[PDB]
């Protein structure tokens, strides 16, 4: 009975899973994109967005320094929080990270991978899920169908 | 190794003759050709005279054509046995290498024009003897399954190509095997086969880039 | 508790090659547009993403050498440049990674 | 009797076929270049007249074969089945690629010949019913149309629900059977000579050979029945998965002859949709079409 | 140990003659000393039954099995040598017509236990074979219909006989 519990139990205790996220969390901040277990890389998801929310509180916040502080174990990131990270996401209220699934792990444990990143980085463009255009055939009917209801009130 | 490896045959030809453009017509002249260059040819007859003293070019192509007839018919029933003694041992793979689980019908149809020596040659001794032969025939070859991959069944084409056949002269034992078969560049090309290919092209790593 | 008797091979292959026991067929195997290769739909394909971290190793290879210690990330927003581009006005400021290959078709 | 023209004609399309099938002589070999963005640089060996671009297909893997909807040969729309005839590059077109144009036509003029077939067989052997033409309409239009000229008994009377419900039963039918579209290039006199009672036909075909240089003309045939093409149709009628005769409208301006107009949708299996959106997008098929 | 299944390639039959179906080809590959469980292996090979060569290796191709590897490589190996050598004309015109897996030669070993007792251990080790016949996947299995079924109960009924009379 795990009810509305809203945290995995991972490492070798509540502490130990604090600390791997924390390790997590610190990477992608430095790296901006990073691979781990995909249940892993989901526990960490929602870490990632609200560090971003503390950096937009400002530089001279002394709670957002404690939390970035706290969770950038190498000290040269808290900068690139401040500075770089938030400036960038001034725009969005939420949603700066981009998860996705990558096939599975070939390492005979054959663990379910997925890769985490924060948008609008400078590594190469990840291969997304591309919609179809609105060329194909089904498309063009629903867009005829649009352009009828939207033009006949 | 202690005992030197024995060699009753020599890979390749001494001296490849090139057959003159044109000469697939009138299906005289060559015969010249051999008169003409018997410096370099004469003297390989003589030489060859020395060693068998029967060798006569006026006989040699009705026992050469004798050898292609029954050389090639040994595939039909593959008598390697005695195929083996038929042609040369750099001759046999060629033949015989890829019909391998295969089944090969042949039969030779009436020669179109008389068979006449065109070149030979001499390097212990080897002496190499090509001759002209233009002839209609009919081929057929079959996969393990019995179904057709090159050649129709029966109709006749004819077919011009020079042989090279060969002979241990210094070997008490030797006789006069096919060897090889010169190809001119002017042939036509032969029939394709009857299946379907797909050449492949080049495969890349995630790396590389198609250019 | 052990066993009382031996199992036979006929109760034995009804254990083993019941409809539970067998390997599931997938439904979900489609073709990537891009490469060719194959991938599933919920999936990014591998041989595609294959490229992307290898040329992102590249980059962050040049990254080490220039930073030449830990400890050094830079404060201000990084960009990747490839042989023949200049940095325009608005990446003034701004750290440039130099990759010896040509810019990639698809990067961008 | 309807029965003997399905002969005859069926008749006269084997002629043609063995006819052009002996007129190539020998095995002569065709090097074509795969220039698709996948597997690029494949070389097919194929043979002249005989491969088709489904056979090249069949050679890189099933994938191809089955997502394959239509090929690019030297940049010119053919039928998966058609014969190849000279040396060209080739390449793969699929129901979702970038820019679907061509593939679209070809799924909408197949569509309407499956039509035209259906509505032959439907009506008792009776009456008399003759398809006229298949206008060319976009795909934005919502539903692909095909017009005929049916009996004068009939000048009044017009189909029920159940009437359409049944005319799809028929055109389920045949997506069943699994029928590949054939396909045939032939000169004119041929043509007009399958073509000849229906006078309709017969001016189409005038209109479709004077167009092109020579003669030839684009006839197609799904099992027994046959007809004029536009252009390039879908390899097979397996194609298609959802399969609708949404309407008949009569044209107005046909005192002469009542022409009446047969429309449907259709969608492939490649691109299904949902319950309720093919639901309206039906609705919105019942509509008159108008061609532009 | 026996080898049968290797030469299964060798068989030559006599050409056809030009009325007769042609003969589908056929094309029998093997691995022999794999380092896995024989009843492991069936699974994968018993999946794979009866599917058309692209079918199977995309099945192949995203299962986590150790085994699935080695199937997958066997199958490309088959249909290599099936166009290279068996004058199969499309690689994608192939199906697998047999897949099974059998016992290899295993070695013994000790298995250490609690009070100086062992047991003994085995390292096992198993074949796989594949049959590949040219030609699409035969139809798929029909069931029977209710009509059908009624069908072979007429047949019994009208089967009866008086029994133990003249
Ligand atoms: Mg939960
Ligand atoms: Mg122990
Ligand atoms: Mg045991
Ligand atoms: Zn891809």
């Amino acid at each position: 009975i795990s009810h509305g519990r809203v945290y995995r139990r991972l490492g070798l205790g509540p502490e130990s899973r604090i600390h791997l996220l924390r390790n997590l969390l610190t990477g992608l901040v430095r790296h901006e994109r990073i691979e781990a277990t995909w249940a892993r890389a989901d526990e960490m998801r929602g870490y990632a967005e609200k560090l971003i929310d503390y950096g937009k509180l400002g530089d001279t916040n002394e709670r957002a320094m404690r939390m970035a502080d706290f969770w950038l174990t190498e000290k040269d990131l808290i900068p690139k929080l401040f500075k770089v990270l938030a400036p960038r996401f001034q725009g969005q209220n939420g949603n700066y990270t981009r998860m996705l699934q990558i096939p599975n792990r070939k390492e005979q444990d054959r663990a379910k991978m997925a890769v985490i990143e924060y948008k609008g980085n400078y590594l190469p463009p990840l291969p997304l899920p591309h919609r179809d255009s609105n060329l194909t055939l089904l498309n063009q009917l629903l867009l005829g169908l649009q352009q009828d209801l939207h033009h006949n009130q | 190794l202690e005992r030197p490896i024995h060699l009753a045959c020599t890979a390749g030809i001494f001296d490849p003759y090139v057959p003159p453009e044109g000469d697939a017509r009138m299906s005289l002249t060559q015969r010249t050709e051999r008169l003409r260059k018997n410096a370099a040819s004469q003297l390989a007859i003589r030489k060859i005279r020395e060693f068998d003293a029967n060798f006569k070019t006026k006989d040699f192509p009705e026992k050469a054509k004798d050898i292609f007839i029954e050389a090639h018919l040994c595939l039909n029933n593959s008598d390697h046995d005695r195929l083996h003694t038929l042609v040369t041992e750099h001759c046999f793979p060629d033949m015989v290498w890829d019909l391998k689980y295969k089944t090969v019908r042949w039969g030779f149809v009436e020669s179109l024009e008389p068979a006449q020596v065109v070149h030979v040659r001499c390097s212990n001794m080897y002496g190499q003897v090509t001759v002209r032969l233009h002839t209609r025939q009919t081929l057929a070859i079959y996969d393990r399954f019995g179904r057709l991959m090159y050649g129709q069944e029966d109709v006749p084409k004819d077919v011009l190509e020079y042989v090279v056949f060969e002979r241990h002269l210094m070997n008490p034992y030797g006789s006069w095997r096919m060897h090889a078969k010169i190809v001119p560049a002017w042939a036509p090309p032969k029939q394709p086969i009857l299946k379907t290919l797909m050449i492949p092209g080049p495969q890349l790593k995630p790396w590389e880039e198609y250019e | 508790a052990a066993p009382k008797n031996r199992r036979t091979i006929e109760v034995n292959r009804c254990r083993r090659r019941n409809p539970q026991k067998l390997i599931k067929i997938k439904n979900n195997i489609d073709i990537c547009p891009e490469c060719g290769h194959l991938k599933q739909k919920h999936v990014l394909c591998g041989y595609c993403y294959e490229k992307v971290r290898q040329e992102t190793t590249k980059i962050r290879q040049q990254i080490g050498a220039q930073e030449g210690g830990p400890f050094r990330a830079p404060s201000v927003e990084t960009m990747v440049l490839y042989t023949g581009e200049k940095p325009s006005e608005k990446d003034q400021g701004k750290r440039i990674v130099e990759r010896n290959i040509k810019r990639p078709s698809w990067f961008t | 009797s309807p029965t003997e023209l399905t002969e005859m004609r069926n008749d006269l399309f084997n002629r043609e076929k063995s006819r052009q099938l002996s007129l190539t002589p020998r095995t002569e070999k065709i090097e074509v270049k795969h220039v698709g963005k996948t597997d690029p640089g494949t070389v097919f060996v194929m043979n002249k007249n005989i491969s088709t671009p489904y056979s090249c297909a069949m050679h890189l893997s099933e994938w191809y074969c089955s997502k394959s909807i239509l090929a690019l040969v030297d940049g010119q729309p053919w039928d998966m089945y058609k014969p190849l005839t000279k040396s060209c590059e080739i390449k793969f077109l699929t129901f979702k690629d970038p820019d679907p144009k061509e593939v679209n036509k070809a799924y909408w003029r197949s569509c309407a010949m499956m039509l035209g077939c259906v509505i032959e067989r439907a009506f008792k052997d009776d009456y008399v019913v003759s398809l006229v033409r298949a206008p060319e309409v976009p795909v934005i239009a919502g539903a692909f149309c095909y017009d005929v000229t049916l009996d004068k008994r009939l000048d009044e009377w017009m189909p029920t629900k159940e009437n359409l419900r049944s005319f799809t039963k028929d055109a389920h039918a045949l997506i069943y059977r699994d029928l590949p579209f054939e396909t045939l290039d032939v000169d004119a006199r041929v043509a007009l000579e399958i073509f000849q009672h229906n006078k309709y036909k017969v001016d189409f075909i005038e209109e479709k050979a004077s167009q092109n240089p020579e003669r030839i003309v684009k006839l197609h045939r799904i099992g027994d029945f046959i007809d004029v093409s536009e252009g390039p149709l879908i390899p097979r009628t397996s194609v298609c998965f959802q399969y609708e005769v949404s309407a008949v409208h009569n044209l107005n301006p046909s005192q002469p002859n009542l022409i009446r107009r047969f429309q449907g949708l259709s969608l492939p299996t490649h691109l299904r949709a949902q319950f309720t959106i093919w639901d309206k997008l039906v609705e919105r098929s019942r509509k008159m079409v108008t061609e532009d | 140990i026996s080898r049968k299944w290797e030469k299964k390639n060798k068989i030559v039959y006599p050409p056809q003659l030009p009325g007769e179906p042609r003969r589908p080809a056929e094309i029998y590959h093997c691995r022999r000393q794999i380092k896995y469980s024989k009843d492991k292996m069936w699974y994968l090979a018993k999946m794979i039954r009866g599917m058309s060569i692209d079918q199977a290796l995309a099945q192949l191709e995203f299962n986590d099995k150790k085994g699935a590897q080695i199937i997958k490589e066997v199958l490309l190996e088959a249909q290599d040598m099936a166009v290279r050598d068996h004058n199969v004309e499309f690689r994608s015109n192939l199906h697998i017509a047999e897949s099974t897996s059998g016992r290899g030669q295993c070695l013994k070993r000790i298995r250490y236990h609690g009070r100086g007792r062992f047991g003994i251990m085995e390292k096992v080790y198993c074949h796989y074979f594949v049959k590949l016949v040219e030609g699409p996947p035969p139809p798929p299995e029909v069931p029977k219909t209710a009509v059908d079924h009624a069908k072979d109960y007429i047949q019994q009924l009208r089967s009866r006989t008086i029994i133990h009379t003249l």
